């Protein structure tokens, strides 16, 4: 052969520079993981293990890397769980792929091979998990606590589990909905107090206060949202205030009233006694003249909240936005039944609004701590358990640790690829012997041999079950189900499934194109 | 100092290289795309991180990418020709035109004139447009055969598109949009609505020519023998379009003196158009909440925020007018529609009509994640249009995957029997430029495209005008019976497209550059 | 000052780099020669794209900075007036000369000499056209065969497909704007304009003037028959200035009593229209809709928005005076037209004036119809050099026969007086006929043919043969005598490329040192 | 079958290049007189060939010319046989000189 | 000339033995047209005598007997008529002494 | 791999390569068959020079000074 053109080169192009990515997060795989070293440009450095804060602060240029750190936000969205398991996946096939193409195989034979392998891999997996009821809220809280021991705070995950396992069996209806919405429960805290103080509330607590208006209470309140800025009269174009003495200066702050006024008028006769002003900086949104009036209305004043801090109230309560006065209405209203502003010792102050009375799941978990720290690590954990639990909720299933999926993954593919035929049995083992590097890099952090501990899982697995698996906390190969060291079925599903997409799409990239 | 300080000439060396290195590079580039299995390419401009994205499409390559060779530049523009136009055939066109150069400069280093190739391709253009015809065709009765046959150029079409995985769920909707209509294959009236939630398989259809708005604050979900108005002029507000005029403001009195002054404009405004004697009002800018109340008082249906395509779209579906200004009464075409009734889809309030006047109109439903999802449904989906829509006026069909370009092939072979001698030399590479045609559909999708090609030639040769590329096992199959057919205008427009693009490039044989400014 | 870094370039030496400079010209355009002629590729300087084989739209384009090449560029401005199409006759026979002079330079021979011999063997071969010439209209004008001459040329051009009714339109024209016995056809009377849409078989033969502007209103009447036009620099409406006016309107008293004064003049003007006797009212700028209003109750179509160099041609095509105000309309300064007419072009809202002179006139304007812009450019250029083939067979229907046959025919007699000439010119004679011999070289180069196989052929054809010459069958028809296949060239065109590259040879010949200062 | 069709075509491409050379030592465009012999055999007319006298196409057996049987066998057996030998080495291995 | 296009043809990808496959057949084609082109001459003697001039014509092509080829033609042909038997030429003589013409030689 | 797929799902007895572009596989029908000691002695001579060069890592051999 001659092999004039040669587009392979940027094949291993993209396959080098996406199986270094991999390559670095390697080794902070598994409890044991090694720590990493990042330096700011500033001067700053920092040390941490934490695969999805490695790849954020890598600063990744070329593109085919990029899908890999594109990929693993994908699998924090969705799972929330084995970011960093996801990135070594797509390394090994991509290295895997390299002996492939070397051998005349074209990637588009590999990328339909590997769907197949994928297919078949998530058989494998479910055939060997165990279901679980969703309504026991006796295996979630085990399930989640037992996760957390592995995660940073593993002293406090007896009292946040159980708030996020209440919160969410509150908002969904245990074991007849599938889809759960993690957005739907808001976590506040705040410095003071300690962990052991937590409040679930039924409807929303913000962050800001309601301050300098005076009500601090509003009973039946018909909840509102507008973006417009109620103030006095404002310009943008080039104008000029006129005042010919004393009076006519005096008269525009009576003019000024008005205007404030008028817009409030409105307000009042749709029954809007509480008003969401979204936060703005760009000019005044709420001027001082407002407050009074407001509360000559006996309206309560919700300012400086954020757009996702309204995108929960939107759901909560049924809010719409309204981008003008003249559109604001009373369809687009939401509901209370008590406002108030708490004040706390630890928690704050607070706006707790209960009785939403309207069409909708929702929940708030308040928090207390004495340093930022301690309470930034609650909230934290609290997203792990409440992602952990979304993958139950989609995927009613267990499944062992260490590894033991790749192991039974990559023992009965080989077997399955003896009976396929064409270039798929090479391109479903070489899919097969790639899943053997996640237990052989937990291996290797746990100081034992790699090889010989995968190669010893690859018989038991072949003889027992996916029990089998890497034990770091002994240091050596136990029965993992003996443990209690299990995940969720939707993590090792959604690697496969996620990770083998992106390894058929950076095989299909023939070229890249430099526009302009 | 013959050509210098920016002013450059090619001399014929090296024009002749300049000008089919150049289209051959982007023949070169989007070749890969080409087959169901196509490859993938990155976009990134440089400069800027955001440009990022994936595609295999031909055409949205060659749109994006910049071009400073003139000979590339004309190969490019004759192939945006073929997607605006046509919708089809982007990328065989300039896959088909650089072969055609790239044996071309084969030829001319064997000392054969540009002259003479052009006088080979010309008759091999005749005869190979001649075998499409006798192989073409069509079905006049039977339309069970000839809606079967839509369904599958829809197939052709999606492939390697977005929407390839579930294109049996499309295939369902651009067929019985174009089915339905039943006439003149003007897109206009087949509307596509975009809007979130749901996968690629819940794109919904609806017959009344449904619409991507919402109207007034509260219309009626009801109207009986609606008299459609459309018009395109200012009905918010004051100072509409107008920059640089201002107001003076000294006190409130005078905001409200506006406010009086706006329901004046609005009153004047809003009596003109119901001395029509109308029952629906239709405007591109919005509709204030004040004249909306007038119209509601009047039972109009206040129908606002319309756009471009739906002032050129409705008057047709409704048989109405465009009248934009309405000083003068009874002077416009006023349309014709049964019932304007809401519809619910995607969490949004939609305007459907019913019985209007010319009424085989339709509206596909897409639904999808992102707008990213719905904007490339759109662009694969309305390609498919375009040529179905060419089907329904042309019925004749040709067999793709590899059979209409080898069938073509072996005619040229045949004409290279009876020519004299350098035209014999010319033709036979105008025959192995087609051939390269299914060579890229194999090679993309990792078939022996030496065994697959030349075992077509052998079956085409003998009788057996059918076989083709079958890409689902990777073998040679009947097109017929595999239910794989491209319309004959598409494979025809291609075919000349594609000799008239190399024909400019061989005529040139000196690109001149002055100084450029 | 400024001799430093100042180029030169002296001696024989420089007589042998310009004849290079020249050759360079010459060789990319004897590829662009004939019918089948291999096109160029232009790139504009701001971006724009075309491609043509017409010599002089490749010489106007070509950015030269060596100064022998500027000169052979400037030949092309008085070669287009008299011949139009074949400018590379000229250029190619110019560097043939050039070439064929570098073999005479070695031999020790003087440029002038060499000059002086072309002079003389252009006069042998001037002589020898005047003879096998033939003629097509002598002593009777007859539009019969004229018309296929022009039916020819196009063929040469992209609208070969649509060659056949332009033809007939461009005897027409030649015919109104000037009598075949007056011999005098001025290019300046005729004009040429088109728009993008419909067909080249639509074009259209408008005696008298067409701008794309449409009229007042579309209520105006569509049709003036009546031979009164008005010209005027303002609309009949209260006199406006040319680009504000800003009327100050303070409150409700003003607008009254302006209005009063306003509707008076748009009263007074509108009626004054009839006074002095028009019916069709053209001016530089708009009406209001006060004013069509009123034009529209006493029948008074006017046209809107007029350009600056439109107006002038509307005067001199209808015979009437560019009216700087109404107070100066009188009867004398009124146009004359047989009918208006509003043609719009399909879906399109151009709708050009087009003014009919319902008779024969003496300015005439084409109107093109295409598909596409540049096709209609080069379709444009297509008409000029058929009215230089109407022109030339007007001015001399004598002719010669194309193809070739005549460049063949004129080598043998040069090469046969050559041997009269005991001087250094007889030399320079032999170089004058096998540069002769270059131009049908060429022909069946760009065809796809063995040039000198096929060049000595038609030598020994003419001599043995037959006495009438005979060319080359570059459009691979039938055969040679291209008398058959009616490939005829003008005698007056032949004599021009002869005269003008003798003279572009003899001033480049003659020049032996350049000099130009550079940057300090 | 499809590979095998690739080969048998150069295998005529090759004999199409004997006249091809005759006719380019001559001087005379060889690209025309073999493409024309090419569609001359293609529909009958299995007598033509070069005339290397005139420069142009003639009949073989109203011209009086013509060569043995034995001779063109063995020229096509011995030339495929010796290109045979050729194509089916891979590796040449040299040996030390004595 | 057909290594040449064997070389272009493993540059295709295309393996030396599958070559070689595609020649044999080939080959053998080309031996049966060759025999339907033949045309021997069972009788008629004299047309086969004419062709053994046009044998030694074609076969002395290219060489110093140009300028008396024709004389050539009859002593080649004349002296194989009277061998009437195997090709060997040991019965044939040849002599090579200087003087006179090409034309001139003797049988 | 189709032969091996062939040596399972097909059927289970031995089948081997078409390399004469024969019929097909099985060359039991083809009459292509090798002695057993044959093929024992091959992979055994096989993996013992395999043995013999994987337990050698130093060629030492003294250069001419
Ligand atoms: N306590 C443990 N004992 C054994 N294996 C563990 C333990 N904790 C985590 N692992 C293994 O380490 C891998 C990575 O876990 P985790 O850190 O939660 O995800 P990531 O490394 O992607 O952030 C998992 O595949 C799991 O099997
Ligand atoms: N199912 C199929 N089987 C074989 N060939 C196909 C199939 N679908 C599409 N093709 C081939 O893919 C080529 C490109 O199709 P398409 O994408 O519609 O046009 P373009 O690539 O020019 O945009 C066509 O020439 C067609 O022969
Ligand atoms: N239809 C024709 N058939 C044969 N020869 C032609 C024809 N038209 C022009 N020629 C020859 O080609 C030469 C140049 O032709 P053309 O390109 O039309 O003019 P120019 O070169 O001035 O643009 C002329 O000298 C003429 O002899």
């Amino acid at each position: 052969y001659q092999d004039r053109d040669k587009p392979a080169q940027i094949r291993f192009s993209n396959i080098s520079a996406a199986k270094a990515v991999a390559d670095a997060i390697r080794t902070s795989l598994g409890p044991k993981g090694m720590d990493k070293m990042i330096q700011d440009g500033k001067g700053d450095v920092t040390i941490t293990n934490d695969g999805a804060t490695i790849l954020k602060q890598m600063q990744v240029l070329h593109p085919a890397a990029r899908m890999l750190v594109e990929l693993s936000k994908a699998q924090d969205i969705e799972a929330g769980d084995g970011t960093t398991s996801v990135v070594i996946i797509a390394g090994s096939l991509l290295d895997s792929c390299t002996k492939l193409l070397q051998k005349g195989i074209h990637p588009t034979i590999i990328s339909e091979s590997f769907q197949k392998a994928l297919e078949k891999g998530i058989e494998i997996l479910t055939d060997m998990s165990r279901p679980v009821e969703l309504s026991d809220r006796e295996t979630l809280l085990n399930s989640a606590t037992t996760s957390l021991n592995s995660k940073v705070v593993s002293q406090y995950s007896s009292l946040l589990s159980p708030m996020s396992v209440n919160a969410v069996m509150k908002v969904i209806d245990p074991a007849t909905a599938t889809s759960v919405d993690l957005r739907d429960i808001k976590i506040v805290k705040k410095l003071g107090g300690t962990i052991d103080d937590c409040e679930l509330v039924e409807g929303l607590v913000l962050t800001q206060k309601v301050s300098n208006s005076g009500i601090t209470r509003v009973e039946k309140a018909k909840i509102g949202l507008i973006q417009f800025c109620l103030s006095a009269p404002k310009t943008d174009m080039d104008n000029q205030i006129v005042v010919s003495d004393y009076a006519q200066m005096d008269r525009v702050l009576r003019e000024e009233r008005a205007y404030i006024l008028n817009l409030v008028k409105q307000i009042k006769k749709t029954g809007c006694n509480v008003l969401l002003i979204q936060k703005s900086i760009l000019r005044d949104a709420l001027s001082d003249l407002a407050l009074h009036f407001l509360n000559k209305m006996k309206i309560m004043v919700i300012k400086d909240i954020e757009r996702e801090d309204i995108e929960f109230i939107c759901k909560t309560i049924g809010t719409k936005p309204v981008a003008h006065i003249d559109q604001f209405t009373a369809d687009m209203l939401g509901s209370a039944e008590l406002a108030e502003e708490v004040n706390l010792n630890g928690s704050g102050k607070l706006l707790k609004i209960t009785g939403c009375a309207s069409p909708g799941k929702t929940v708030t978990i308040v928090v207390r701590g004495s340093n930022k720290l301690v309470i930034e690590e609650a909230e934290r954990s609290i997203h792990d358990a409440l992602c952990v639990i979304r993958c139950l909720v989609k995927k009613r299933a267990l499944i062992a640790g260490g590894g033991a999926p790749e192991i039974e993954l990559a023992l009965r593919l080989t077997e399955y690829s003896r009976t396929l035929s064409g270039m798929e049995s090479y391109c479903v083992r070489a899919f097969a012997d790639a899943m053997e590097v996640i237990p052989s890099t937990l291996a290797e952090n746990a100081g034992l041999n790699p090889i010989s501990t995968v190669t010893e899982l690859r018989n038991r697995h072949a003889q027992g079950e996916k029990t089998a698996g890497i034990n770091v906390r002994k240091g050596g190969i136990s029965n993992i189900l003996e443990e209690l060291v299990v995940q969720p079925l939707l993590v090792s599903v959604s690697a496969l499934t996620l990770a083998t997409e992106t390894v058929r799409s950076i095989l299909k990239i023939d070229d890249v194109v430099n526009t302009r | 100092n013959i050509f210098k300080a920016g002013a450059d000439e090619e001399r014929a060396e090296t024009a002749r290289l300049t000008s089919f290195i150049g289209a051959i590079a982007i023949g070169d580039l989007v070749k890969s795309t080409l087959g169901p299995k196509g490859m993938d390419k990155i976009l990134l401009s440089s400069g800027r991180d955001a440009s990022l994205m994936v595609t295999n499409d031909g055409a949205t390559i060659l749109k994006n990418i910049g071009v400073d060779n003139p000979a590339a530049k004309v190969l490019v523009d004759m192939s945006r020709v073929q997607d605006d136009e046509v919708g089809d055939g982007t990328t065989s066109v300039t896959v088909l035109a650089a072969e055609l150069l790239r044996e071309a400069e084969s030829l001319i280093a064997k000392k054969i004139h540009p002259q003479t190739i052009i006088a080979g391709w010309r008759e091999a253009t005749k005869a190979a447009r001649e075998a499409l015809l006798s192989s073409a065709v069509d079905h006049g009765s039977d339309e069970v055969k000839f809606r079967q046959d839509l369904m599958n150029i829809a197939g052709t079409t999606l492939s390697s598109k977005l929407l390839t995985h579930h294109k049996d769920h499309f295939t369902k909707l651009a067929v019985e949009a174009v089915l339905r209509l039943k006439g003149s294959g003007n897109l206009e009236a087949i509307h596509i609505i975009k809007k979130l939630g749901g996968s690629l398989a819940d794109s919904y259809l609806d017959e009344g020519f449904l619409l991507d708005k919402k109207i007034g604050v509260n219309q009626p979900k009801r109207i009986e023998n609606a008299k459609i108005l459309i018009a395109n002029t200012g009905m918010d507000t004051d100072k509409i379009k107008i920059f640089g005029s201002r107001v003076r403001v000294d006190s409130t009195a005078k905001v409200a003196e506006i406010e009086h002054a706006e329901k004046e404009k609005m009153k004047e405004k809003v009596e003109r158009i119901l001395k029509h004697g109308i029952n629906c009002f239709i405007n591109r800018q919005l509709i204030y909440n004040y004249p909306e109340q007038l119209f509601g008082a009047a039972g109009v249906m206040a129908i606002e925020h319309a756009d471009f395509a739906g002032v050129e779209r409705l008057a047709l579906v409704t048989g109405g007018e465009i009248a934009s200004t309405f000083d003068h009464p009874e002077l416009v075409k006023l349309g014709s529609c049964k019932l304007i009734e809401e519809v619910m889809i995607g969490e949004d309030k939609l305007i459907h009509f019913s019985g209007v006047a010319l009424g085989e109109a339709c509206t596909i439903v897409l639904r999808g994640a992102t707008q990213q999802i719905l904007d490339e449904a759109e662009r694969s989906l309305h390609d498919a249009l375009c040529v179905l829509a060419q089907t329904v006026k042309d019925s004749r069909t040709v067999y793709g995957g590899g059979c209409s370009e080898m069938l073509m092939a072996h005619a040229v072979t045949q004409l290279a029997n009876r020519t004299p001698g350098k035209e014999a030399v010319a033709m036979e590479s105008y025959a192995k430029a087609l051939r390269m045609l299914p060579t890229i559909i194999a090679d993309n999708a990792g078939y022996d495209s030496a065994d697959l090609v030349a075992q077509l030639r052998a079956a085409h040769s003998e009788g057996n005008t059918t076989a083709g590329l079958d890409m689902r096992e990777g073998t040679i199959g009947d097109m017929a019976i595999l239910g794989i057919t491209e319309s004959f205008q598409v494979k025809r427009q291609v075919l000349l497209s594609a000799a008239e693009a190399a024909e400019v490039i061989l005529r040139v044989d000196n690109i001149i550059k002055a100084a450029p400014r | 000052k400024d001799q430093d870094r100042k180029s030169r370039l002296m001696g024989l030496e420089a007589l042998k780099s310009h004849i290079m400079a020249a050759k360079a010209v010459a060789n990319t355009m004897r590829t662009s020669l004939g019918p089948n002629g291999l096109d160029k590729m232009m790139v504009d300087k701001d971006g724009d794209v075309t491609v043509t084989n017409d010599g002089a739209t490749i010489l106007s384009m070509m950015d030269v900075d060596h100064q022998i090449a500027k000169l052979m560029v400037e030949l092309s401005k008085s070669q287009d007036d008299e011949i139009g199409d074949g400018t590379t006759g000229v250029v190619v026979l110019a560097g043939a000369l050039l070439e064929e002079a570098e073999q005479l330079l070695d031999r020790g021979i003087h440029p002038i000499r060499i000059a002086d011999g072309y002079e003389q063997a252009a006069r042998v071969a001037i002589e020898h056209l005047d003879k096998i010439s033939d003629s097509v209209l002598v002593d009777i004008k007859d539009t019969e065969p004229l018309i296929q001459t022009a039916k020819t040329t196009l063929g040469s051009k992209v609208v070969n497909s649509c060659h056949r009714q332009m033809a007939e339109i461009a005897v027409n024209a030649v015919l109104t704007v000037a009598d075949m016995e007056r011999r005098d056809v001025d290019f300046e009377l005729i004009k040429v304009e088109g728009k993008v849409g419909g067909r080249l078989e639509d074009t259209k033969l408008i005696k008298g003037v067409i701008v794309d502007k449409d009229f007042s209103h579309p209520q105006m009447p569509k049709k003036v028959e009546d031979a009164k036009i008005a010209i005027l620099t303002c609309p009949f409406e209260p006199p406006k200035p040319k680009t504000k006016h800003k009327l100050d309107v303070t409150s409700v008293e003003d607008y009254k009593a302006l209005q009063k004064y306003e509707k008076e003049k748009f009263e007074e003007m509108i009626q004054q229209i009839k006074e002095t006797g028009a019916n069709l009212a053209i001016c530089q700028w708009g009406f209001d809709d006060e004013a069509n209003h009123l034009l529209l109750q006493n029948n008074l179509p006017a046209v809107r928005w007029v350009g600056g160099p439109e107006i002038e041609l509307i005067a001199i095509a209808t015979g009437g005076r560019i009216v700087p105000r109404f107070s100066e309309l009188t009867a004398e300064k009124l146009g004359f037209a047989g009918l208006v007419q509003e043609i719009s072009f399909g879906t399109t809202k151009d709708k050009m004036l087009v003014i009919e002179q319902c008779k024969n006139s003496r300015a005439v304007t084409i109107f093109i119809r295409g598909g596409n812009k540049m096709i209609i450019e080069e379709a444009k250029r297509s008409l000029h050099d058929a009215l230089c083939v109407i022109r030339n067979l007007i001015r001399d229907n004598r002719v010669v026969y194309g193809g070739g046959a005549a460049e063949i025919s004129c080598a043998l007699a040069v090469s046969q007086e050559a041997d009269k000439c005991p001087t250094l010119e007889q030399y320079a004679m032999r170089a004058f006929a096998d540069a002769l011999e270059v131009i049908p070289m060429a022909l069946s180069e760009n065809s796809g043919m063995n040039p000198i196989q096929t060049m000595t052929e038609v030598r020994a054809r003419q001599v043995k043969e037959m006495n009438p010459a005979l060319g080359i069958d570059c459009l691979h028809k039938g055969t040679n005598d291209m008398k058959q296949q009616h490939v005829i060239e003008t005698l007056i065109g032949k004599k021009q490329q002869i005269s003008l590259a003798t003279q572009m040879v003899r001033m480049i010949l003659k020049i032996d040192d350049i000099r130009k200062p550079g940057e300090s």
